[PDB]
């Protein structure tokens, strides 16, 4: 939680993108390294964005 | 009828699930706060000095 | 109950964290109350006790031809470790024209560490010194210095709540050993364990 | 709430539960008795009982005290027990007016009260059919079937646990009956000291009230 | 009076005395008061609490 | 709070003549060394190296 | 080291002299001695007691004076040493008027009752009375819940302590060729039921098996 404060300026921002981040490990999604922590571990490892949480979106909506 | 992976059941369902406290009396907004709970023996909940 | 031990976690070079299967409600606690004493007032060692720098001769506060003063050596010499055999003292000395491991060597006393220095030269100026190691049990206070002859340098000992699947709550008990690389922190707890044996055996 | 002599004298005969006291001939034929009030229920769930301290043989004046009540001495009021009391900061358990024990506090039944709960089942009548208090309870296994008596009442002094059944009664919905039985509240265990029947007048009585109504009159003939 | 009443039985004057831990065994640097307090147990008990 | 602060005042204050004064330390690891064998008082001048 | 002595100034209370100890040893000897002497030593208690004309712990009991659930409080203060047994079952017998002492009672061969003159209740009325009590063992203390279908059968709260105090204090020797040596003794207050150097023994056979956990 102190380590994802230096990534990201915004803290709601944070939390909207680990709520959508959270909505692919609940159907099955392999991790990169409870989805709450890893999620937040995958955020403050600086591996996670905005770009790649949009591509694994398109490609689960595309998946469908 | 409680058993013994009940308990088992019970302490691996929770290890990061935070959950809300909150005095009934509250006057600023740090009234309400988030803890990661741990089981404990007794009828009372254990709360940091702090 | 007995339990199942001791899970050694040695994370640093010196330092290791003993771990204990959960005991009986009251056993936990004075296991490493008494550990905790008989660590340091039963285990023997060597340490350097009287130092007597050609330098320095009677005050300690003039000192000159070094980077420090006197009194700043004797705080860096009073720290290392030193294993030794079954003579009881002996004198040791060096010349340097300073690392630890710099000294003049010998059959009889070893020492651990290499890499702590005590001194650094200055214009290239020839220093001696003279040191000498007695074989006590405790903390000694007071050309005069302490010697710590304890091998451990700090214990540390806390009980934290051990849940099992039939009881209630139990006490697993944690260690904390900054050993000083003359013993291992697992030879010192069954050196430890063997002299409280034989000393609960009289009766 | 303490029993007081009337008329000193002579303590006849004792119990634990009545109390006999001769009349002298100074302040006189017909002595007194007294009749001690066992474990019942107070307004707040909580147990009262008079306990006597006299014995036999002696000679009692008029104004004294014969049986000390709840909570109660030799004459002197007493709430609770006397413990023993070090200030000092201890670990910080004592942190904002805490307070620490023992457990010779606990295993000496020091401070172990003891409270009375009661709990009532009544059975009226319906559109459909009045309801009994039969035996016959469908989906009932035989680990809750033999506490329970012939007549629906479990027994007097028996162990009964958080859940289990003491009232059997059913209710006719429309062979397919609904259950309706009185149950325990969790948590709560303890033995049943007193079963009260109050029945009504025209309806035959069953064996535990003849039972209750024999005991009664056996020992009102008994005083 | 009290002070009377202490010295008159085999207690300290002051009224206080040290005691020694029963954690590690050891003294402490201060001393204590040690005595009988009358105590009562309320009836807010915690069954019909939580 | 009230039960911390008050060991915190009591440990971190000084007074005229302890036991074990004067004495020079070489860092936190002796002071830790030499406090629990009561060889040193809780309070003393002394000179340490940090 | 020197075997220990032991004084009796009082047959239920004795105390144990231990010489000579180094620096250091003394006060975590006694401390580590006086943790096992009151944290877990076997000894013996009461157990569930089957009464014969009382149904359960809040009757009136005619003849019986007072009371009825404090006989059984009052009478876990008795004392039950036993040789070889851990479960043995015992009943009195007693009519008439006159106190109930713990002595009236029928006992075993190995079953003996220490100061067996302690009150337990008073008859004032020609009654009888048999109550058939049971004695187990253990270690710690254990209540009446956690341990337990007779009606007739009600549950007691087991709580054995063979001693109640134990109390060291350290003080100075006098050995010529040395400086100094910590010579210590241990207060030891029993409940008639076992010696103090049979406790002190078993206390040390205690700690001995709990420090082999590492050796």
């Amino acid at each position: 939680v102190e380590d994802c404060l230096e990534v990201v300026n915004n803290r709601f921002e944070l939390v909207m993108m680990a709520s959508k981040r959270a909505r692919q490990l609940a159907n099955g999604v392999q991790p990169l390294i409870k989805p709450t922590v890893m999620a937040l571990r995958e955020i403050a490892a600086r591996r996670i964005d905005n770009a790649l949480i949009d591509e694994v979106e398109k490609a689960e909506r595309e998946r469908a | 009828r409680e058993e013994a992976e009940v308990w088992d059941i019970l302490e691996e369902v929770i290890r990061e699930h935070p959950v809300l406290l909150n005095r009934a009396p509250t006057l600023h907004r740090l009234g309400i706060q988030a803890f990661e709970p741990v089981l404990i023996e007794g009828k009372a909940i254990q709360l940091h000095p702090l | 109950l007995r339990p199942r031990g001791p899970q050694i976690e040695r994370l640093t070079d010196n330092r290791a964290k003993v771990v204990i299967e959960p005991l009986e409600r009251g056993y936990g606690h004075t296991l490493g109350n008494a550990l905790r004493r008989v660590l340091l007032s039963s285990i023997p060692g060597f340490a350097i006790t009287e130092v007597e720098i050609d330098g320095v001769l009677h005050e300690y506060t003039t000192v000159e031809g070094l980077q420090e003063d006197v009194l700043d050596v004797l705080l860096n010499l009073k720290d290392v470790a030193i294993r030794m055999h079954s003579g009881d003292s002996a004198t040791l000395s060096l010349s340097k024209q300073v690392t630890a491991a710099d000294i003049r060597t010998d059959h009889n006393v070893e020492i651990i560490n290499g890499d702590h220095v005590i001194c650094h030269l200055t214009k290239d100026t020839a220093l001696n010194m003279r040191l000498k190691i007695e074989r006590g049990f405790g903390y000694q206070p007071a050309l005069m210095l302490d010697a710590s002859f304890s091998p451990v340098r700090r214990v540390a000992y806390a009980v934290e709540a051990a849940r099992v699947e039939q009881r209630t709550d139990l006490d697993k008990l944690v260690i904390d050993i900054e050993t000083n690389g003359t013993i291992d922190a697992e030879e010192a707890v069954r050196t430890a364990a063997d002299i409280l044996s034989d000393q609960l055996s009289v009766f | 709430v303490t029993v007081n002599a009337l008329r000193g004298g002579v303590i006849e005969q004792i119990d634990a539960a009545r109390i006999v006291v001769k009349v002298n001939e100074a302040e006189i034929a017909g002595v007194d008795i007294y009749n001690l009030i066992k474990y019942t229920r107070s307004n707040q769930n909580t147990c009262i009982n008079q306990r006597p301290l006299v014995n036999v043989g002696d000679v009692i004046a008029r104004g004294d005290v014969l049986a000390d009540g709840p909570s109660t001495d030799i004459g002197e009021l007493a709430l609770g027990q006397n413990m023993l009391i070090a200030f000092m900061p201890w670990n910080g358990y004592n942190f904002e007016d805490s307070i620490l024990l023992s457990e010779r506090v606990v295993e000496e039944d020091r401070y172990t009260t003891i409270h009375i709960e009661e709990l009532t089942c009544v059975a009226r009548d319906t559109k459909l059919g009045p309801e009994e208090i039969s035996a016959d309870i469908p989906n009932v296994s035989e680990q809750a079937l033999n506490r329970l008596d012939e007549s629906g009442v479990v027994y007097i002094g028996a162990e009964v646990r958080a859940g289990d059944i003491m009232v059997g009664k059913v209710t006719p919905k429309g062979s397919d009956v609904k259950d309706s039985s009185l149950r325990v509240p969790p948590g709560m265990d303890g033995t049943v000291i007193d079963v009260q029947v109050f029945t009504r007048d025209g309806i035959e009585k069953d064996k535990r009230a003849r039972q209750i109504e024999e005991n009664e009159i056996k020992r009102v003939k008994k005083d | 009076e009290i002070k009377r009443m202490l010295e008159l039985a085999d207690l300290p004057q002051s009224g206080q005395t040290q005691l020694y831990d029963g954690r590690t065994g050891e003294a402490f640097d201060r001393k204590t008061t040690v005595g009988y307090m009358h105590y009562l147990k309320l009836n807010h008990l915690v069954d019909d609490k939580m | 709070s009230q039960d911390v602060v008050l060991g915190l005042y009591y440990m971190s204050r000084a007074l005229e003549n302890k036991k074990g004064e004067g004495m020079v330390f070489a860092n936190t690891s002796e002071v830790k060394r030499a406090y629990d064998n009561r060889v040193v008082e809780l309070h003393a001048k002394v000179k340490v190296r940090i």
